[PDB]
RNA sequence: AGUGGAGCCUGCGGCUUAAUUUGACUCAACACGGGAAACCUCACCCGGCCCGGACACGGACAGGAUUGACAGAUUGAUAGC
RNA sequence: UGUCCUACGCCGGCAGGCGCGGGUAACCCGUUGAACCCCAUUCGUGAUGGGGAUCGGGGAUUGCAAUUAUUCCCC
């Protein structure tokens, strides 16, 4: 039957917003002395389930938990 | 008490939800213990498709695969089956809800696909929609192979061949027990006097296009016998040609 | 200028519940029902644009889709553009028009000029 | 695994929900 | 008894409009679409965010691919889209 | 007809508010206390006190919102 021409028209959608790439985020969690003692920079979560593994996002005034959303002052 | 009227309020919110932020009591539903009672307070049968998409988003994002399995089997799948049966197509929000449910594949296969297949009343449109949904999502090889073993061992329905074919189109490396189950299912179709549709022939054809290099000669001759006993004027010469031009190992 | 025998200065310094006697029934009912979060956000936006202005210069234009605003005496001097479905209309907020809605300052339709009639 | 298968925070969130429901119509601040 | 003359209201043409959403044109076109539409009920208009398939090829990902997110700043929208 | 239909009292010029009861109904609204009509008062053949449109002010409900008058009341 009668086909169509398929008008093309150029529209640039290459520019799309993506979040920034953070490289090696484990290095700032712990500071180790030359002897080999580990110092924990970030606060440990005293929650019901995510304890002993989950750190705090360190705000300008407080701390935030990234799995159960616990907020401090 | 005070909790019950707040959850009646968010029940009223979720019945008319279109967009925007939900109340924070809704987003902490998986973290609570007695989730079933408050969920029945929220009345999931009266939810809006956007609200159920957000609920599936929340429930899939929060680990604990057994609870996601129970949510998919109890709430999401009946809504999908009700929406296909009446509207004859799936909604956009519910389609993205099933995709975000395939964000958790282990609860998805044992909660959405296998219960739908063992319900027996799965129609063809539901098979096409769910098969396209598993086609879009990249699936782990272990889960896909376990689901293919499941659907190979089950009793036959016309909707099952679409799922089997679209799982074979994933072109993953197959465990050899899975291929044994597939060949045994097809050789179980050897003595059936029922007329088989072109969907079953296309599933067999797909199995011969993709996995002819890993077929033993005995089951190869068995598949030739299968083609001899249950022929089609169009597809059976092509399956015979593809079986004739196959190299093992 | 005076409004119900009340001048603008003691309109501004007056508290909220004596303005619940000096409007019409519609405006009193609306402000007794309570203004929505969008009203309050535009209120902060307008006061922010008014405070952040040179003394000799008029404030910066604040554009809004809100048409159900009731002009309180706090917004006299604001430089406000109102959407009428297609285009913004920018206006000075004069004090003789406090007892009105914003949406009536941007008319949403065109006046009808009749042409020569067709076949009928 | 396939075939063989088959509070202070709460009241804080309740208080946040009540505050959010109250802040929809403020009716007090000038 | 009226209608057709008058004021108002409603329907269809026509005229305006960015839009004034829509099938029917002497009975079966004419308060039919239960249609008395301020949000939905809307089929119309003006703007603004979002993403829109499988397969093949080339990249990155376990030196996280990606998902989820409390508070605050934005645009006409409490946009961790 | 009715779980929004309203009985009663109070505050009200009037739209309406307040405290209380009945009715999921031959029970309570409701002996449905209807209007024309009837009997008395004023008007007295003219854009009239007929006719009410269109406008100017206020007030109160409905509803997230009545500005392009939603509706009703009073000059
Ligand atoms: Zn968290």
């Amino acid at each position: 039957a009668k086909k169509r021409k398929k008008k093309s028209y150029t529209t640039p959608k290459k520019n799309k917003h993506k979040r920034k790439k953070v490289k090696l985020a484990v290095l700032k969690y712990y500071k180790v002395d030359e002897n080999g003692k580990i110092s924990r920079l970030r606060r440990e979560c005293p929650s019901d389930e995510c304890g002993a593994g989950v750190f705090m996002a360190s705000h300008f005034d407080r701390h935030y938990c990234g799995k159960c959303c616990l907020t401090y002052c | 008490p005070r909790v019950l009227e707040v959850y009646r309020g968010v029940r009223e919110v979720l019945s008319k939800y279109r967009s925007g932020k939900l109340p924070k009591a809704f987003k902490i539903i998986p973290a609570l213990s007695n989730w079933e009672q408050i969920l029945y307070v929220t009345e999931p049968e009266a939810w809006t498709a956007a609200a159920m998409y957000q609920a599936t988003r929340i429930f899939a994002s929060n680990l604990k695969e057994r609870m996601a399995q129970r949510f998919y089997n109890l709430v999401l799948l009946p809504r999908v089956r009700d929406d296909v049966a009446e509207y004859k197509r799936l909604n956009f929000h519910l389609y993205m809800a099933l995709k975000k449910a395939l964000f958790k594949p282990g609860a998805w296969f044992k909660g959405i696909l296998i219960p739908l297949c063992e319900s027996g009343t799965c129609t063809l449109r539901e098979a096409i929609i769910v098969g396209s949904i598993i086609t879009k999502c990249s699936i782990p090889v272990l889960h896909s192979s376990a689901a293919m073993l499941k659907i190979a061992e089950m009793e036959y329905s016309g909707a099952n061949s679409i799922f089997l074919r679209l799982l074979l189109d994933k072109k993953y490396a197959l465990p050899y027990r899975v291929l044994d189950a597939l060949v045994f299912h097809f050789l179980g179709f050897r003595t059936e006097k029922r007329e088989l549709p072109v969907l079953w022939h296309q599933c067999l054809l797909t199995l011969v296009q993709r996995y002819k290099a890993d077929l033993a000669t005995d089951q190869k001759e068995a598949l030739l016998e299968l083609l001899r006993l249950q022929p089609h004027p169009q597809l059976s010469p092509e399956i015979r040609r593809e079986l004739q031009s196959a190299v093992p190992r | 200028f005076t409004y119900r025998g009340v001048d603008l200065d003691q309109l501004l310094d007056m508290s909220y519940e004596q303005l619940m006697q000096l409007y019409s029934a519609r405006q009193r009912r609306r402000l007794n029902r309570g203004l929505r979060r969008k009203q309050h956000s535009l209120l902060k936006r307008l006061r922010k644009a008014k405070k952040e202005a040179p003394p000799m210069e008029k404030p910066e234009v604040v554009k809004t889709h809100l048409r159900d605003m009731i002009i309180l005496p706090e917004m006299v001097g604001s430089m406000v553009g109102v959407y009428n479905g297609k285009t913004f209309n920018q206006v000075e907020i004069k004090p003789e028009m406090i007892g009105h809605y914003l949406g009536e300052f941007s008319i949403t339709y065109k006046p009808v000029k009749h042409g020569r009639p067709g076949i009928g | 695994k396939f075939y063989e298968q088959y509070s202070n925070r709460l009241q804080e969130v309740l208080n946040d929900y009540y505050k959010e429901k109250a802040e929809n119509c403020v009716k007090l601040n000038t």
